[PDB]
RNA sequence: CCGAUAACGAACGAGACUCUGGCAUGCUAACUAGUUACGCGACCCCCGAGCGGUCGGCGUCCCCCAACUUCUUAGAGGGACAAGUGGCGUUCAGCCACCCGAGAUUGAGCAAUAACAGGUCUGUGAUGCCCUUAGAUGUCCGGGGCUGCACGCGCGCUACACUGACUGGCUCAGCGUGUGCCUACCCUACGCCGGCAGGCGCGGGUAACCCGUUGAACCCCAUUCGUGAUGGGGAUCGGGGAUUGCAAUUAUUCCCCAUGAACGAGGAAUUCCCAGUAAGUGCGGGUCAUAAGCUUGCGUUGAUUAAGUCCCUGCCCUUUGUACACACCGCC
């Protein structure tokens, strides 16, 4: 069977995906992932100390999905709901510099490369081990 | 066969009272795989009692602001409340509820303009559609107003809310409005 | 067997969220945006995206091969359009490339249990008028 | 592992000249500390590099050494200078942050220098107005009477 | 002494009642007893043909 | 209706009752048990995770919101 | 009337700046689309510019 | 078109200046029987066609 | 409720009605069809409430005698 | 409207009308919208799938190098009329119910005769009369004020919590704006630097070509919290950083770290509302050098109750009284 991403939980297969960078020491981390928080929107620091290796299994099944996706994009996509305080609600976007540390450390790990036009876009060998892992992970998701 | 949730079949269902019989929807062909139907049953009389009557419970059950808007989360708390009656009594879900109901349902109410000058509450019956709605609201504010400010959830409450009511165990705060209207239909009838 | 060009492309929308599905010769299979129904977002829902299937049966899906896109809306709306996209393609290719004495007994079933499934819902909305937060309420008064 | 509660516990304990809880989670209980909130805390416990989901009276005396170290001196452990409450102070321009009654003495000397040289926000303060030029003129009803 | 409650099925809606239209007036006769039939007033909304619980058989239903 | 001062952990009188009679009724559910036996809740929410991997109940539904547990099935 | 101090004061930007082009007025001014136009003004000349109340 | 501006601003302009040139030839030709205006537009040339009740004056 | 015609089709279907009586016939679609041509009305929706009375004066005619 | 009927026949307002929305696998056409099929790939596959699968990857108007409009766009049209049927009714106007049907009451605009000494001279080079007109009530510049607080009233937002909060992950909208006559002020993708608020360099868009496939919120899925004014709430207040401008103090705004106030569903009173409606929930426009707790629009999730009444509150009509007709703010 070739099993794509696309046929698989997201919700198990980006744990999956973070818990393989773990597993791959290649992948480089500032030393302020403890420190700072992820957003203007946020009120407090992730949970979990691996939030980093989380967030660059969520992007990369994110250039996976849709290409030319730059920092803009990815704060997009990570924005939330800021509460405001005594103001109603808006949204506000990510932190610029989170997304510049993921998607660097990305292409000196080399799956993913600027494109012809802005934004990035994975390498073949991107989607080849992400497609490996997601058939490993279906299979022990089924059986 | 029907499956509603997975499970539950509707077919070993029975109403006891005619009057309700023909005002509940829980039958096989109104019965639903899921509690999330839109299919437009206010807009003319009389046709919420062909909408299902598990569409009706998660319908009163969103009340009160915060939650007005979240289907979804009613359907999962329906959900809930299903696993937790069929793990502790055995029997079908569905059928406790439809008993829960009949317990609930208030037959008789007050008109409050008996005389014109003073309120005189003179004693009326019920309709069968009233009933259902009257003992549908007062279930679903029974459970509200059992886990408002308690560490158990509203999905236990509204659980043992059905149970205390399908078996009339007078504790149940359906069960008490009813008959605390029955009280004072006594009283000025 | 080998019957080429087998194709029918129906729609089906509900609140500004349309989903159209092709319908074409093939393996009995089942992908909406990509992705298979079992593996859809809200699956709080799935038993409705897979109620249709199971009305009649996978048995009559088995020589069916159709793929849906969906675009516009909400999740609630696109999970209906999606159902409805889906009866309705399988009920037209059925009584475009066979008979529809036995397409009759198909779309009974459908309307039988819920005529979305075949006729979508017309009610989009209202517009907000100049005197209240919305299409009916209104802004608040005081007389003292 | 889930256990009870052991023999090396203390419900109520002492920092520095104030009192925190115990059966709070480990961070959220330091907060208490009149100085400290939620993200201070958290950072600084995270440097602190122990179990996060224990609760106060699991913590270790060593442990409780070691983190007041940490909260009181954050500057050497590599703590940002822009996550500091007392960033370039107007005495000696050092950041720092101040925690239980030292917050409190910082505070007040704040409000007597502002008070000293007379400034409206000095002025606003000992009249018990509002200082961050929002209006008075139908809240502060409360406060007043 | 309590008299047995019973059903009355409806046979048709005679009007609004109740000085704000609160109650709507019924004729109704038992399936019990189907040569008897009375007039009740009922509170919601009912239609022709449905039946419905009454506590008591001698009561019936007054102006209002 | 005045204090709860549920404790955050075991102690002697309560682990042991715990574990002698959690599987004998039908409704396992941390709010349930914590009303039973005084206890915090997310205490409750540990202990019920550790007696599922001890295999003393199982698992009902496993939802972000609620999970249930109920007693073995005796047979 | 002394050159430097005549016009001295900046009015590059704010409502000072911009005015009605039909009466010279500075409130309810309707910017929208370089309309540039005092809105009881543009309510006069709506039918000429070709505005409709469709609905 | 950088130089050139938008086409709503084209619309709002050009009728911005037929409600102007209306306005003005009324205040110009109130006494001469003015009754209306209109124009033609066309990119080599504008046409202005002035409706009177005495053209001779 | 509120579906009342009104003078101006009514009035219209009588005339019609009493001046072309042979032409017409017991079918909206077709009564609509010969208003069409025979009768100068600008709006559809005037059009088929005409045909519509047209219709339901032929059923009374076809049984009964009318103020028509 | 029907019906009685000294009335018959009309007219205006209502209706009608225009726009709006659902339906047309019918027509008209679309490299500024696309969809299938095909050819390159890229990857998953070899247990074997192989006409296997995904791609918002590249092309088949790079013009000879495929079609078509189903989806989107907007013109011509059609389509719904109480049309069919059952019942009620004087058997008339009509009403109720049901089948077939996308739709069996979609929302709006316009709105008569008239009145309110209703509001506006502070919208106007609309305007009579009067005030001032050089120590100016003209006009310009500088500073403050329009925010100022024992208290009272109105429209709002924020919450009071476990139907929740926090962290992360999954994830779908439509209205609509976008570079300037004055007028110096646009919307913005991408790469780099900062933790944030921001700064730098390169572009695109005067617009179905770009921003943008508008990766929105809510919601959904997992973890943590645990009845504790608690991790709910973020009022007040301190320190520090950037942005706009000539100028930020009376804090313009935004960001980081700090304190954590009242608040535990609200007395008497009282507002709004019938179906995509209330509501929750964000996003556009107007305001704008800076900007929304306002307003005007849009979109998402989406109900309960009712198909009634004159009990209350108002309004109209008929009858009636009048010494009123300047019309009860009357007359006397
Ligand atoms: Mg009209
Ligand atoms: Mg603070
Ligand atoms: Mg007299």
């Amino acid at each position: 069977p070739g099993v794509t991403v696309k046929d698989v939980n997201q919700q198990e297969f980006v744990r999956a995906l973070a818990a393989f960078l773990k597993k791959s020491g290649k992948l480089k981390v500032p030393e302020w992932v403890d420190t700072v928080k992820l957003a203007k929107h946020k009120e407090l620091a992730p949970y979990d100390e691996n939030w980093f290796y989380t967030r660059a299994a969520s992007t990369a099944r994110h250039l996976y999905l849709r290409g030319g996706a730059g920092v803009g994009s990815m704060t997009k996509i990570y924005g939330g709901r800021q509460r405001n305080g005594v103001m109603p609600s808006h949204f506000s976007r990510g932190s610029k510099s989170v997304a510049r540390r993921v998607l660097q450390a990305l292409e000196g790990l080399k799956m993913v490369e600027k494109d012809q036009d802005g934004g990035r876009k994975l390498t073949p060998q991107g989607q080849r081990d992400l497609d490996r892992i997601a058939g490993q992970v279906a299979a022990a998701n089924k059986k | 066969d029907i499956k509603l949730f997975g499970k539950w079949s509707t077919d070993d269902v029975q109403i006891n009272d005619i009057s309700l019989q023909d005002y509940i929807a829980v039958k096989e062909k109104y019965a639903k795989y899921l509690p999330h139907s839109a299919g437009r049953y206010a807009a003319k009389r009389f046709r919420k009692a062909q909408c299902p009557i598990v569409e009706r419970l998660t319908n009163s059950m969103m009340m009160h602001g915060r939650n007005n808007g979240k289907k979804l989360m009613t359907v999962r708390i329906v959900k809930h409340a299903f696993e937790i009656i069929h793990l502790l009594t055995g029997e079908n879900p569905l059928q406790v509820l439809v008993n829960a109901i009949i317990n609930s349902g208030p037959r008789e109410d007050s008109t409050r303009i008996g005389r014109a000058g003073t309120v005189r509450r003179q004693a009326v019956d019920v309709s069968p559609l009233r009933r259902v709605n009257q003992a549908i609201w007062l279930l679903c504010t029974g459970a509200r107003e059992a886990a408002f400010r308690n560490i158990k959830t509203i999905a236990e409450c509204l659980a043992d809310e059905l149970i205390n009511a399908a078996k009339g165990s007078s504790n149940s705060y359906a069960i008490k409005k009813k008959d605390e209207l029955e009280r004072v239909a006594k009283s000025n009838r | 067997s080998k019957g080429p060009l087998q194709s029918v492309q129906v729609f089906g929308r509900k609140k500004t969220a349309t989903a159209v599905a092709h319908c074409k010769r093939g393996n009995g299979l089942i992908k909406v945006n990509g992705r298979p129904l079992e593996m859809i977002e809200p699956r709080t829902l799935q038993y409705k995206l897979l109620e249709p299937v199971l009305l009649l049966g996978k048995e009559r899906f088995a020589g069916v091969d159709i793929r849906v896109r969906v675009k516009g809306g909400g999740h609630v709306a696109q999970i209906y359009a999606i159902r409805q996209s889906i009866s309705k393609a399988l009920v037209a290719y059925y009584q475009k490339y066979v008979d529809e004495a036995s397409k009759k007994e198909i779309k009974d079933i459908l309307i039988q249990y819920d005529r979305t499934l075949l006729v979508a819902d017309p009610r989009r909305c209202e517009s907000k008028k100049f005197g209240g937060p919305g299409a009916r309420a209104r802004y608040q008064k005081s007389y003292r | 592992m889930s256990l009870v509660i052991p023999e090396k516990f203390q419900h109520i304990l002492r920092v520095l000249n104030t009192n925190i809880d115990g059966r709070r989670k480990i961070a959220f209980a330091i907060t208490a500390i009149k100085g400290v909130g939620r993200r201070y805390a958290h950072v600084v416990l995270r440097k602190a590099d122990i179990d996060l989901t224990k609760r106060a009276g699991e913590l270790t005396e060593d442990e409780v050494e070691r983190v007041i170290t940490i909260m009181q001196n954050p500057r050497q452990y590599k703590i940002p200078d822009w996550f500091l409450n007392r960033q370039k102070d107007v005495k000696d321009g050092k950041y720092s942050q101040v925690l239980a009654n030292g917050l409190d003495n910082k505070l007040r000397e704040d409000l007597e220098r502002l008070k000293k040289i007379r400034a409206h926000r000095g002025l606003r303060h000992f009249w018990g107005l509002r200082v961050r030029g929002q209006h008075t003129k139908t809240t502060g009803r409360r406060g007043r009477t | 002494r309590v008299q047995p409650i019973k059903l009355a099925r409806v046979t048709k809606v005679l009007g609004r009642t109740g000085s704000q239209g609160q109650c709507t007036q019924v004729r109704v006769e038992f399936m019990d007893d189907t040569s008897r039939s009375i007039i009740r007033n009922v509170k919601g909304p009912v239609r022709e043909g449905d039946v419905l619980t009454l506590l008591e058989s001698e009561r019936e239903a007054r102006r209002l | 209706r005045d204090k709860l001062n549920n404790l955050v952990l075991f102690d002697k009188a309560t682990y042991d009752k715990l574990c002698k009679e959690v599987p004998n009724y039908k409704l396992i559910t941390p709010a349930v048990v914590s009303e039973r036996l005084k206890i915090r809740g997310s205490l409750a929410r540990a202990a019920l995770q550790e007696l599922l991997s001890k295999g003393l109940i199982k698992l009902v539904s496993k939802h972000r919101a609620q999970v249930i547990y109920t007693r073995n099935t005796k047979g | 009337g002394h050159q430097q101090l005549y016009w001295s004061h900046p009015r590059k930007f704010g409502q000072g700046s911009r005015s009605c082009r039909v009466c010279s007025n500075r409130h309810g001014l309707i910017r929208k689309y370089g309309l540039n136009m005092c809105r009881q003004c543009f309510r006069q000349y709506a039918k000429d510019i070709g505005f409709i109340k469709l609905d | 078109m950088a130089v050139q501006i938008s086409k709503k601003r084209k619309f709002v302009a050009d009728g911005i200046f037929k409600a102007e040139l209306n306005e003005f030839l009324t205040r110009e030709l109130a006494e001469d029987g003015y009754s209306g205006v209109e124009v033609r537009v066309t990119p080599t040339r504008t046409e202005i066609i002035i409706l009177a009740t005495r053209t001779q004056n | 409720m509120g579906r009342v015609r009104t003078k101006t089709v009514k009035k219209a279907a009588r005339v019609i009605i009493e001046k072309y009586y042979t032409r017409l016939g017991n079918d909206f679609h077709t009564n609509k069809r010969v208003c069409e041509e025979i009768a100068i009305i600008p709006s559809k929706k005037l059009r088929n409430k005409i045909a519509g009375y047209v219709t339901h004066l032929m059923k009374r005619i076809q049984r009964g005698p009318v103020r028509g």
